[PDB]
This record gives C-alpha cells, structure tokens and sequence, in this order.
C-alpha cells in the first residue's frame, strides 16, 4: 500500500508575529501555523522497520539549522584559512522554539510507538502522523540539552555497538537539570551545576544498561582522547554566548560521599571552530551581566574504546558523534513513506 | 578473535589457493593482499563481494564463523601475503608463494672457512652453501668436534630460481675467534630428498 | 581519484619520538575517518586507531593510549601521528588508510579501499655502518663455488654486483639477515668452471649507499 521514500517537507511551529527573538522569526518566515487539531490513526495489525541512522528527515532538518544559524549567529569575522572576511556583527538574541516537520500531499509520516524500540528493526505499533512532535533544534556536543525522554526505561542507541567507529547515543527515561551561570562584573569565569545524588544515580542506571549490551563486561568511563575543545568539552550556545565545560566530574566512576552538587568549569570563548563546516568564526567579547541558562540533560553521547581483545573492561568516553545525531536523538522514531 | 590458516601456502601457477579464517563475532569481514615491498590492497568485503578491479579469479565464501577466501589460477600477480580483517582486527597473515614443480636435484654442498682477514678482526664465520636443489625443504647441521650446533647459526634462503627452477640455501655459524681457536673438526651435514643418505662437508680448523 | 600521500620512512632510535604525515586528496576531508595502520613482517596487522578530521575526535586502541597522538589540519587536508617512547617492537611499516564508503551522509570504516605508499620504520640502537667485506674462497668435480660475505652493515639494502655485472648466470645473493648485535649480514656466492680459477679474476662490487660504501673485492683461490 506503502513505499519508503524521501521528499520535501515543510516546518510548522507556533511562531508568533509580535515575537522578535530572532529564530521564532525565521519560522514566521519558513513555517506554517501548526496544526490545530493533529490526527493520530493507529495502524492495526501492522509492522515496520525502521532505521533512524538511514533517516533522510535528519538531512533536511540540518539545512534548516545551517539556514538558522545563517540569519541568527553571523560572526564578526570568518576564518576559512583561505581568507579572513569581515562582516556586522549583530546582537544575538536566540533561543530555540519547537519545530514540527510535515508531510505533503502524497506523501505521510510513520510512527513508532514502541516504549523500548532502540531504533533499528521492526516496530509493532505503529501509527500515521501528518506532522513530528515539536522538537527544538538545540545544538551541543557530549550532553543532548532539551529534547524528549524516553517513555519507559534508559535506551541505548546505535547502529551496531560492536563497531567502535559508529556513535552511540544514550536516551535518559528521567531529565537532569544542568544549572550554568556566568556571574557579572576575569569575566569569562563560567561554572555549571548538577545535583550529584541524581546524575550519578541516573550513572548506575545507564551503565547498568550499557553492562547489559556488553555481555555484563565492567564499564568504565574516561575523559576524551584528544580533539578540538568543542569535542572534548560540553559546548552550547546560552543567551548568545558559547560556553565550554569540563565534564571529568559528571563520568566519576568512584561515584557510582558523592551526593552533595557537583559543579563544572567552563569558559566563555569567542573565537570558536564553526560546527556548519570548517573555519573559525569570530563573535563579540561578552556583554556585562549575570547569564544564566537552565537546561534539561536527556541525553548523552558516547564514543567506545577499540582494540580491546584482552579483557574484561569496556571503556566509553563522553561525545561525540556527529551533530546531525543530535537530530537523530529526535526523529529516530519517524520515518517518510509515499502512497502507493 | 580471528584465527587465520594456513600459515604458508606453496602452490604453482595455474592452482588454486584456499585461504581460511574463523571469527567468534561476525560482521562485514574483508581480504587484503601485499605484494612485496607494496602497500596492501583491498580484495573483498562482505566476505563475498569483490573490490574494483578485482577479477573473477578472486572468490570468498562462509560456513557459520568459518570464512575463505578462494584464488583460482594462480598467476604472477597474486602472489604474496593475505590478511582477513573485522573492523579493527586483523588475521596472522597467510604468505602465498610461487613453486614451479620440476624434478628433483640434491643439492652441491660447499663449506667455507673464515678468511684471515676476518680472523684478523678477531671474529670467525664459518658458511656452508647448499646450492640449486629441488623441492625446497632442506636440513643443515652444524658439527664442532661431534658436537650438534643448536641455535648457533643463522640461515637464509633464495627465492625460487628463474632459470632452473632450484632453490639455494646458505647457513652461517659464527663464533669468537677464541671459540674458533678451541676447536678443530667443522662439520656441515646437508639432509634432501635427492640424497640417498646425509652429506657431511667439513675441514680441520688451519688447514690449506 | 582519492589518494592518501605520505611522508617518507626514517630511522629511530629507541626512546625517540617518531611524525609521520598523510595528505588526503580527491575527496572532501571531513567526510569520514583517517586510520593509522602498522604492519610488521611475519606479525599480525595492528590498527593503532582513527580520527575524524571533523573535529579532530580520536580513538586509539587501548594498546597505544598515552603513546600515540593523531591531529590534522583540515586547511591542507593533512593527518599527523605521532609515537613517543619508541622500542624495537615499534619497529613496522607504518599507513594511512580510509574506508571505500564514504558519503556525506554516512561511511563504514573498515574496509581499507585506500592506502597510503606507507612509511618504513625502523627502531634500534645500531648506527649506520659500511660493511666489511671477506672472500669466500674456492677450493680444488669441474665447478668450483665462491663467494664475498659482507658483514656488520646497517641499515639495509645492500647491493652485490660480479666483475662490474658481466658475471650473471650461477649468481645467488641470499637475503640479508639480523644479526643478535642489531648489525645484518649477507653473502653472494657464484659457481664457475673450476679451471677458471687459474686465469679467470673475480671481483665482488659491493655498494651500500646509506654509507657511501663501495667496495670492489677481489676473490681469488686460497
Ligand atoms: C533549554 O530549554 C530551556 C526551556 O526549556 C531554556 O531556558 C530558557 O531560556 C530562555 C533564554 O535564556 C529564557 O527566556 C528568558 O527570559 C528572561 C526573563 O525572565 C529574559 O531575560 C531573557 O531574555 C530577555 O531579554 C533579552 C535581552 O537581550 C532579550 O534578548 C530576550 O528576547 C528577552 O526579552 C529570555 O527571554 C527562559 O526563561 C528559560 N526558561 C527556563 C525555564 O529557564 C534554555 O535556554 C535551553 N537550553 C539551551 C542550551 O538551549
Ligand atoms: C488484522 O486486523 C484486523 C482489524 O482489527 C483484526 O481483526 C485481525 O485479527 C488482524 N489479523 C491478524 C492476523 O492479526
Ligand atoms: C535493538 O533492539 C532489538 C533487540 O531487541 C534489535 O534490533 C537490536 O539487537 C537492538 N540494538 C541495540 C543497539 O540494542
Ligand atoms: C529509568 O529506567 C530504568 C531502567 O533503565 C528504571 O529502573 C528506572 O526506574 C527508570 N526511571 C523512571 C523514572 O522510570
Ligand atoms: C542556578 O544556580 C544558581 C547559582 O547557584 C542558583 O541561584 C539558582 O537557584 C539555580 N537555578 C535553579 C533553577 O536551581
Ligand atoms: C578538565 O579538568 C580536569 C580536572 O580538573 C583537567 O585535568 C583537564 O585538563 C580538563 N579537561 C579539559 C578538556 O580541559
Ligand atoms: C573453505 O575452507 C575449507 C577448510 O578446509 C575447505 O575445505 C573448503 O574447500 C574452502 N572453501 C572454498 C570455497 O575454498
Ligand atoms: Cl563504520
């Protein structure tokens, strides 16, 4: 009745036009009103494979986002090594709303109603939606920031956890608050918080997971081996500032005291590696005043240790993948197939 | 792991060599081929599907954690050494070389004394040269008065001959001059499938 | 055409550190994995680990961590490694090497499609020597057996030519070996008709470039 197929969708958002923040604007321009009254029909006796690694809908968001960070993060200076252009280096306020993808005519949405589907295979319940869930398009490396949690139980996801090369991400069933300050008044001094007693409680929970995808082999966790310090520190965007955090302390495998908060170092930077491709971009050095994000960890990405043979011990460090993964943390449960 | 087999492979042109492997993990297992002094290439992946430029003559195949890699009519070309690889792990190798079969030649059988000028260092080589004999498997014993020499020896082989199609073998003990000095009777006792019985090669230590 | 270009092969000493280099070409760089690969002769093939040139994220099997360092420079397309505390054991032929999938939308690792030439290297303490060179003297049924053993050279390759390369036919040059003092040795023996040895004068043209050795020796009956 159906085929697999890829195709154009259109975004839909609540984006409203009194609203100036600079991304709800792009959607008053690129998006339609989200629909009013959405249409769930459950599928009977039907099943689907799917393959969230194989997902043309994460291509099209990330256009998106390269078009957003286009008109809403320009840079004062660009270096591609090739050449050193200038160019207005406008105030940012940004702060990213939730984005609906749809289906057009001919075309519709499937849906994996699965409470444990890891993201490859065959889903039992399955549905039909003309439109995703709103899902916002937080960019960030090692902790996935604001998404959706899993609905029943920690989930480990990847396109074959044998193969060292290929990105594993872990989806949280409980969110953990990440408190990040910067005060007022060196003024690129920053530091995060974390409740100790449950991020490392939410620790136990996911090893405990990844023991059992490892043939209860010991799991520890280390520092990244090397790379640029958007790969080997949590890095985000909060109020138009780009903040870099040391995560050592979150992957403490003693603490799995440690139940008092925990509190990362991180550092306002302004020249950084552009993730949209390859150069550094220059931004402006930080406005005066308390900043201050709150953000919801739901996630975290994971790169595991090869060439082990020997042992007995499996050796996972924080990060990194690819940013497109970070889409794939969200749309892995949608898949576009054609009428006929 | 991967165990790979046979170590070493002796074939002519025209045969076909089987290569093995056995896994214990499964996953797209890949055939690679160095030529001498080249860098390897790819020759399968999949454990069946065969790389750009890759002939018919390059077959692989599986039977549950058992894997082959399968070369028909050997030629030239395909000689050297092969390695099965998943992921980030790699075979022992198995090295593929060329035996032109022919009839059978013993082997002429020569020693050689250290020269003064070498003695005159202060160091003492005594060689024994094992020349153009037919198959390639071939013993050397080294003998100091009687005394069987075990590991005291190093020996070298060359490729198979172009032109006759023999092999050669060298063997070199090598001792201290003061070693040399102590003893009298060299021995060099030479097994092969062309000898009726061992041939010893030997000399008494200064003597025209 | 995609191709890995490396920098030569070199010669440590142990407790040395050793760079090597690999410049991508013919495709977009950021796309998948550079791998580094050493293989030793007679010794099972050991992947040292990958990096993404996106990024620069790494992973390095357990056996080098704290040893070996991978970066790049995606201006110029270039991968570097580098490998401190070297020993013997690190003695190997080291390459590049990148998977035959490699999209923009995704890749697969592991099957080597594309090498680098690879870079020779070699880790002990000997230095460079020129070789002595010794006759290996006949002896009076019509062929008689000569050659010149070159001894206590490093590194290798020697050459070994007869009477300037008119002597060919009945020529054997054995493969060199490693002698137990880190020095290699190799003799080139010749059979002639045993009544040439009379008249007939047969001189040995030993040429071991890394010294600027060149020895002409002349072998003669003892
Ligand atoms: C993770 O998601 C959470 C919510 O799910 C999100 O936290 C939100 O952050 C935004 C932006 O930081 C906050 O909105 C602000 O509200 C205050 C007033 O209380 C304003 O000061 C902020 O800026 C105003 O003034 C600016 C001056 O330049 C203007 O530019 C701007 O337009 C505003 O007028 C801003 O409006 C929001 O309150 C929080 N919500 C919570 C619950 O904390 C967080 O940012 C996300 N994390 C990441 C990394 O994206
Ligand atoms: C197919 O779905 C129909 C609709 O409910 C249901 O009655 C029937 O049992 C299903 N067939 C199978 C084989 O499950
Ligand atoms: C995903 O779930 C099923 C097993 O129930 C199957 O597709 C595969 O083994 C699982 N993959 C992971 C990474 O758990
Ligand atoms: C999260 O999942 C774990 C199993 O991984 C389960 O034990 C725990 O209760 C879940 N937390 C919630 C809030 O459901
Ligand atoms: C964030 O941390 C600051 C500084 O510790 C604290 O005052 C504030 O209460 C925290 N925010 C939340 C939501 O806990
Ligand atoms: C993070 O901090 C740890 C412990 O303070 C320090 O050793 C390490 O250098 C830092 N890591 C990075 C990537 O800066
Ligand atoms: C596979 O290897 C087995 C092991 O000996 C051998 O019998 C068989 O012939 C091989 N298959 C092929 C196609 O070479
Ligand atoms: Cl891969």
């Amino acid at each position: 009745v159906w085929k697999d197929a890829d195709t154009t969708l259109f975004c839909a958002s609540d984006a409203k036009a009194h609203e100036t923040e600079c991304h709800n604007v792009w959607a008053t321009h690129a998006c339609v009103p989200t629909d009013p009254n959405p249409q769930e029909i459950h599928l009977e006796n039907v099943t689907e494979n799917f393959n969230m690694w194989k997902n043309n809908m994460v291509e099209q968001m990330q256009e998106d986002v390269i078009s957003l960070w286009d008109q809403c993060l320009q840079p004062c200076v660009k270096l591609t090594g090739g050449s050193v252009i200038k160019q207005a280096c406008p105030k940012i306020s940004f702060d990213p709303i939730p984005i609906h993808y749809c289906t057009p005519a001919g075309y519709v949405i499937l849906k994996c109603n699965d409470k444990n589907f890891n993201g490859t295979g065959p889903c039992k319940n399955v549905s039909s939606v003309q439109c995703t869930h709103g899902i916002k398009p937080v960019v960030s490396t090692q902790l996935l920031l604001n998404g959706s949690l899993a609905e029943e139980e920690i989930i480990i996801r990847s396109e074959n956890l044998t193969n060292n090369a290929k990105t594993i991400i872990v989806h949280l069933n409980k969110s953990v608050e990440i408190n990040c300050t910067r005060p007022s008044n060196d003024i690129r001094k920053a530091y995060c918080e974390i409740n100790g007693t449950k991020w490392n409680k939410v620790l136990k929970q996911v090893t405990e997971k990844l023991k059992e995808h490892f043939n209860n082999k010991t799991i520890i966790f280390q520092p990244p081996s090397g790379g640029d310090l958007e790969i080997t520190m949590h890095h985000f965007n909060c109020r138009g500032e780009f903040f870099y955090c040391n995560t050592t302390q979150l992957f403490n495998n003693t603490c799995i005291g440690c139940n008092g908060t925990i509190t990362l170092p991180c550092k306002i930077k302004q020249i950084i590696n552009m993730w949209q491709g390859t150069g550094q971009a220059m931004y402006a050095p930080p406005i005066d005043g308390k900043i201050n994000c709150v953000s919801n960890i739901t996630g975290i990405l994971l790169t595991r240790d090869g060439g082990a043979n020997n042992t007995s011990n499996e050796t996972f460090r924080p990060g990194g993948g690819n940013i497109k993964d970070n889409w794939r943390s969200e749309l892995y449960k949608y898949k576009v197939v054609q009428i006929e | 792991v991967l165990t790979q087999s046979p170590a070493t492979l002796s074939l002519s042109p025209g045969e076909t060599a089987i290569i093995s492997c056995r896994t214990s993990q499964s996953g797209s297992l890949a055939w690679y081929q160095q030529r001498p002094g080249q860098a390897p290439r790819l020759v399968i992946y999949s454990g069946s599907t065969r790389a750009a430029g890759i002939p018919d003559r390059f077959s692989g195949s599986r039977w549950g954690a058992d894997y082959n890699l399968s070369i028909s009519n050997l030629e030239s070309g395909d000689f050297g050494v092969y390695y099965c690889q998943q992921y980030e792990f790699f075979g022992q190798g198995t090295k593929v070389q060329v035996d032109i079969k022919r009839t059978v030649a013993a082997p002429s059988v020569f020693i050689f004394p250290p020269s003064d000028e070498q003695l005159k260092s202060g160091t003492a080589s005594v060689v024994c040269l094992l020349n153009n004999f037919y198959p390639r498997e071939a013993k050397v014993q080294w003998k100091v008065d009687n005394a069987l020499q075990s590991g005291n020896s190093q020996e070298s082989v060359t490729e198979q001959d172009s032109k006759d199609s023999t092999y050669s073998l060298s063997s070199t003990l090598t001792l201290s001059k003061a070693d040399y000095e102590k003893h009298k009777v060299y021995a060099c006792e030479v097994t092969h499938q062309g000898l009726s019985s061992p041939v010893t090669k030997s000399f008494n230590r200064g003597e025209c | 055409q995609v191709r890995l270009s490396q920098s030569g092969g070199q010669m440590k000493k142990p407790g040395e550190s050793m760079r090597l280099s690999c410049r991508a070409s013919g495709y977009e760089f950021l796309n998948c994995p550079i791998n580094w690969i050493r293989l030793a002769p007679g010794r099972r093939p050991e992947w040292m680990g990958w990096l993404k040139p996106r990024g620069g994220a790494v992973n390095y099997a357990r056996k080098f961590q704290g040893r070996v360092t991978m970066t790049r420079d995606v201006y110029s397309d270039t991968a570097f490694l580098e490998l401190r505390s070297l020993t013997s054991d690190d003695t190997a032929v080291y390459f590049c090497t990148r998977g035959k999938y490699c999209t923009a939308r995704d890749y697969y690792n592991w099957d080597f499609e594309h090498w680098g030439r690879g870079a020779p290297v070699t880790v002990s303490s000997a230095s460079t020597k020129g070789p002595s060179v010794f006759p290996l003297a006949p002896s009076s049924g019509g062929t008689a057996a000569l050659g010149c053993l070159v001894k206590d050279y490093f590194p290798e390759p020697v050459t070994v030519s007869w009477n300037s390369g008119a002597l060919t036919s009945g020529v054997h040059t054995f493969p060199a070996v490693l002698q137990s003092s880190g020095l290699y040795s190799l003799s080139s023996v010749v059979t002639v008709p045993s009544s040439s040895l009379g008249t007939q004068t047969y001189i040995c043209n030993v040429n071991h470039k890394p010294s600027n050795t060149k020895v002409d020796k002349r072998v003669e009956p003892k």
